[PDB]
RNA sequence: CAAGACGGACCAGAGCGAAAGCAUUUGCCAAGAAUGUUUUCAUUAAUCAAGAACGAAAGUCGGAGGUUCGAAGACGAUCAGAUACCGUCGUAGUUCCGACCAUAAACGAUGCCGACCGGCGAUGCGGCGGCGUUAUUCCCAUGACCCGCCGGGCAGCUUCCGG
């Protein structure tokens, strides 16, 4: 039997804790596998076993529980047990532009935008799931809808206004097939 | 065999193990889940409808106001009781039961209230998760007559009386541990435990500790000692004139305090379903945001939403270029 | 055209005596072709073998690095190169509002073999502590890795490899450091990070055998 | 406020106050009489000492400075005088 | 042809996926490292420059690798996960999780999860500009 | 194996400095704020024409070095009219040592010194008072925590002080 562990940080065990019930049942009941949480270690451990309906159920559970560590919706990371062409390429915003300091931190604001407006409509067009942790940049979804979305986020944090971006980002889904 | 609503919440069919099945009209009459309503009317009609003799529901009132459970009662819970004590008295003698319940004693430890212990997946240093333990999983497992409680409180003066009380489980339940909420200034419990100010005085000033009550008549309080719990740090901050007007939010300083109506949108507040069989059709992976509407733009927030940031005490220095809404 | 993999062979690669488990497994070598050796075309492969997987109890976010130091026709003779923590491990202790404080030291064996010790430590967060932030301050940090230094260099240079690496399966000289700096700042997390090998003595026959049995 | 008896403050409150701005400046400080283990002699060792005070007839240290208050050795006795 | 093992035990390999920003590499060798068995990049199936890069190239190089592993014997694999490090992008893209997902697919026992990705300690100079890169 | 660079995460509205600025260990070197003081001198002070010291990056003279990046420049791509964007390569530079240069959105777009006018609890340093927990129940002081006060700091929140 062969089994993952996946760390857990300190500003992810309350919500791991509440969305416990929400972790544990779709992997146990659609994937029948075995999963406890190491307090010692501090590690979500998904393990195989008998009742194991095929191989790469377990590969599932595990980018399931990495997305939900990460940040993401735990019904969006149901779509990762179900779903096969989701993955999860991740970046830091200094990855692109040396920001140093208050800059920085302009740059997470133009990527939220007021309210969460400005990421929400990303996500509505390039049909994914960004989530913004301290200064790092998670996306979510198909290939090339991932690769819009870092196009996006890319022109947010080298300079350009949300208005500009909004417009590029409407017309490259439009040229797409979409 | 006494059903009380929790057991046709949990869709317990247990009508064939008993056959006293006996119920009020009004704990079933409540029941706003759509797929137990459907079950009700596929179920074979064993079950009978009685309201017990009024006599009996006060006897069970100025006990339950003795023990401390008055309270987190309902009304139909003392139905209940009444019910199960009546069948008790009809079908067996009523020497058996006692009154004037056993005093609490009390036992501290050192463990954080928020410790996780007795929660599933969790395990300290083997505690699994197997396919063959989801049906398993349900609360603390261990003649003729008993109950269906699910209720912390109902177990709790069932058990106090000496009423014999069994679950989903066909057997009869030995012990029963759970937590309750203490006031730390008026020393008022309460076993709600959804419930942040306190009953009697009125303030934000619940805290958590354990209980565990045996099939005996005993009743025993597990404390924390832990200085953490009991320190006043972030509570004196200076607060905002009150404010009014149809967006006002203020800090939400008692139970009964009137706030504005802020609902989210229908849009916002759904959420992605993967199972349904009618997902894959459908054009996003995901439920599109709602960016269009009145709520968004005054950034309305679901109220379960930003928990750890209240818990955050408000004398502290968050970064420079946020704002707490 | 022709296949390159049959005129391969096929070793057993094993760990020395100091750890339960033996066979760490398989190891292609080209066969000898006259001019080169198949035996010197496998003299200086580096395992990286985690801890889990050479004795049962241990955890394994510890990783030892083995070196094959001869061939016994099919087996190859491996002794201790290195040890590292996994970059998970290393990753998931660096949290925020704290103190690291490292410490290295370079010390030699009785028996001539001189290597690096890294060790790092973190500043424990009270049992009943209401400030966020943990942080000691620049003298205690350094009082701290004096200790640290003075554990590890008395806890290496009297002893020989075998006894080391022995202290070094479950982090003693770990245990050792957060006893030894509960009085200066109480530490969290520390290990020998890393232990590299700077100086190797002559190469001798009758020493291998005494590591492997 | 807007009502208050400056004339005479509460000796809490006056003793709350820094040494300066109390309405008539006073010292924290005093004379303290130590009293070595060994020997009889009395000896007065100021609070906030900066010196390694030694005793006349024993030459044994009395008190450490430190950033304020002297650290008295363990064993000495000592009461604060008038 | 392969090593002469009962049933029970595996023959571990250590796989490199190493998923750059242009394509993708499958690098099966020896638990050393030294010797290699099978290394098939993205751009050895799609014969367009566009698609080196893709989950598809990336699945269709897992089953090439894990082809000629059944070939020469090897029943199971650890796995060593790689973006570009150094001055670049630390975090493998989908390229190196598709790989590892239709690998782990195609009945190979899977070991242990490594990322050896360089994190320098301190980095040289960002091949970008100040002005800034990526569009 | 070598070379030159750079000291991430830890790193915070935390600290230090006159500002520019400042983060790998250890040792030396000389400075420094704050605090403490029933120490000393006794007006020695504030602000400053003139005059001086320091002053990011770029740049310029001499020497050394050149890993990365890279103005100029070479190509490749791209078009009714493209000569900027983009990719590969690459010079001065980017690094050091000795000289010059004296400018920045060199910002709080906010002289310095002194006084008065509301509240609050977090934090950094120093000091004081005090139950307790901890250094495997520490044998005593001592560090790490916890509660309050005082002083100078970096900030914050709250207010119909008044503008
Ligand atoms: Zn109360």
């Amino acid at each position: 039997e062969e089994t993952r562990k996946i760390p857990v940080p300190a500003n992810r065990y309350t919500p791991l804790k509440e969305n416990w019930m929400k972790i544990f049942t779709p992997i146990v009941e659609h994937l029948g596998l075995q999963i406890r949480f190491n307090l010692k270690s501090r590690n979500v451990e998904i393990r195989t076993c008998k009742e194991t309906k095929d191989v790469s159920a377990l590969t599932k559970a595990a980018d399931f529980v990495k997305a939900f560590i990460l940040g993401f919706q735990v019904e969006d990371a149901l779509a990762l047990i179900r779903l096969d062409d989701l993955f999860l390429e991740s970046f830091e915003i200094t990855d692109v532009k040396p920001l140093k300091g208050d800059h920085l931190s302009r740059a997470i604001g133009r990527i939220a935008g007021k309210g969460g407006k400005t990421k929400f409509t990303i996500e509505n067009v390039t049909r994914t799931r960004i989530v913004l942790a301290d200064v790092k940049v998670h996306i979510l979804g198909s290939f090339q809808n991932i690769k819009m979305a870092r196009t996006a986020i890319c022109n947010l944090i080298l300079g350009n206004p949300p208005s500009k971006v909004y417009g590029n980002i409407r017309a490259v889904a439009s040229r797409s097939a979409d | 065999v006494v059903a009380d609503a929790g057991a046709f919440l949990r869709h317990a069919a247990l009508q064939d193990i008993g056959k006293n099945i006996y119920t009020i009209r009004e704990v079933v009459t409540e029941i706003r889940d759509k797929a137990t309503r459907r079950r009700l009317a596929v179920l074979p009609y064993e079950l009978r409808f009685k309201e017990p003799l009024p006599e009996y529901v006060r006897l069970v009132t100025e006990f339950s106001k003795k023990t401390g459970d008055y309270p987190s009662l309902s009304a139909t819970d003392i139905q209940v009781l009444a019910l199960t004590y009546q069948l008790e008295a009809e079908f067996v003698g009523v020497s058996h039961l006692k009154q004037e319940p056993q005093k609490v004693k009390v036992s501290s430890s050192i463990q954080h209230p928020e410790t996780p212990l007795h929660i599933s997946g969790f395990h300290l240093p083997g505690g699994w998760i197997t396919p063959s333990n989801i049906k398993q999983i349900q609360q603390e497992l261990e003649v003729r007559v008993g109950c269906l409680t699910t209720d912390f409180a109902m177990q709790n003066v069932l058990l106090q009386m000496g009423l014999h009380v069994l679950a989903v489980n066909g057997m009869l339940i030995r012990e029963a541990r759970s937590y309750i909420l203490r006031c730390h200034g008026c020393f008022k419990t309460t076993s709600d435990m959804s419930r942040v100010f306190c009953s009697h005085c009125g303030n934000k000033t619940l805290k958590k500790v354990s209980v565990t009550v045996s099939d005996d008549g005993t009743l025993h309080m597990h404390f924390s000692r832990n200085p953490k719990v009991l320190n006043p740090r972030g509570l004196r901050y200076s607060l905002p004139t009150p404010k009014g007007g149809k967006y006002a939010i203020n800090p939400h300083l008692t139970e009964d305090q009137r706030f504005p109506q802020l609902r989210l949108s229908q849009k916002a507040r759904q959420k992605t379903n993967v199972f349904a069989p009618d997902y894959i059709a459908g054009v996003s992976p995901f439920v599109e945001n709602d960016i269009s509407s009145r709520s968004a733009t005054l950034q309305v927030r679901d109220s379960t939403l930003g928990a750890g940031r209240r818990r955050l005490n408000p004398n502290a220095s968050r970064k420079k270029f946020v704002k707490k809404r | 055209v022709v296949d390159p993999f049959s005129k391969k062979d096929w070793y057993d690669v094993k760990a020395p005596a100091m750890f339960n488990i033996r066979n760490i497994g398989k190891t292609l070598v080209t066969r000898t072709q006259g001019t080169k050796i198949a035996s010197d075309g496998l003299k200086g492969r580096v395992f990286e073998v985690s801890l889990a997987d050479l004795q049962n109890d241990e955890v394994a976010f510890r990783k030892f690095k083995l070196i094959t130091e001869d061939v016994q026709g099919k087996n190859c003779l491996t002794n201790f190169h290195g040890m590292d923590l996994t970059r998970d491990k290393m990753c998931s202790m660096v949290k925020k509002w704290q103190t690291m404080i490292e410490a290295h030291v370079d010390v030699k064996t009785t028996d001539g073999y001189l290597l690096r010790l890294f060790c790092v430590g973190f500043t424990k967060k009270r049992n009943n502590q209401i400030r966020k932030t943990s942080y000691a301050q620049h003298q205690q940090v350094r009082q701290i890795r004096k200790k640290m230094m003075e554990i590890m260099t008395r806890e290496v240079q009297t002893n020989d490899l075998k006894e080391v690496v022995n202290k070094l399966i479950p982090d003693s000289i770990g245990k050792d450091i957060e006893k030894a700096c509960q009085s200066i700042y109480p530490l969290h997390d520390v290990f020998v990070r890393k232990v590299k090998m700077l100086k190797k003595p002559k190469f001798e026959l009758g020493k291998l055998m005494e590591l492997h049995g | 406020p807007l009502a208050k008896d400056l004339l005479h403050p509460s000796p809490e409150e006056e003793k709350r106050k820094h040494k300066k701005k109390r309405l008539v400046q006073s010292p924290n400080s005093y004379f303290m009489d130590v009293k070595c283990p060994g020997c009889y002699k009395i000896t007065t060792v100021f609070s906030h000492a900066q010196t390694v005070v030694l005793c006349v007839g024993c030459s044994t240290v009395l008190c450490q400075p430190t950033g304020g208050k002297a650290r008295l050795t363990e064993g000495c006795s000592f009461r604060r005088k008038q | 042809l392969g090593p002469q093992v009962a049933e029970g035990e595996n023959v571990f390999g250590v796989c490199h996926i190493f998923a750059s920003f242009n394509d993708t590499f499958v690098h099966v060798t020896d638990l050393s490292g030294k010797e290699t068995i099978c290394r098939v990049t993205g751009g050895m199936k799609v014969k367009a420059d566009r698609d080196e890069s893709s989950p598809y190239a990336a699945m269709l190089a897992a089953q090439d690798v894990a082809q000629r592993c059944k070939e020469l014997g090897i029943t199971a694999l650890h796995i060593k996960l790689r973006a570009t490090g150094g001055n670049r992008t630390k975090t493998p893209g989908p390229g190196a999780q598709s790989a590892l997902r239709a690998l782990a697919r195609s009945g190979m026992k899977i070991g242990r999860i490594e990322d050896v990705t360089p994190i320098p300690s301190d980095s040289t100079r960002r091949k970008g500009g100040r002005r800034g890169r990526r569009l």
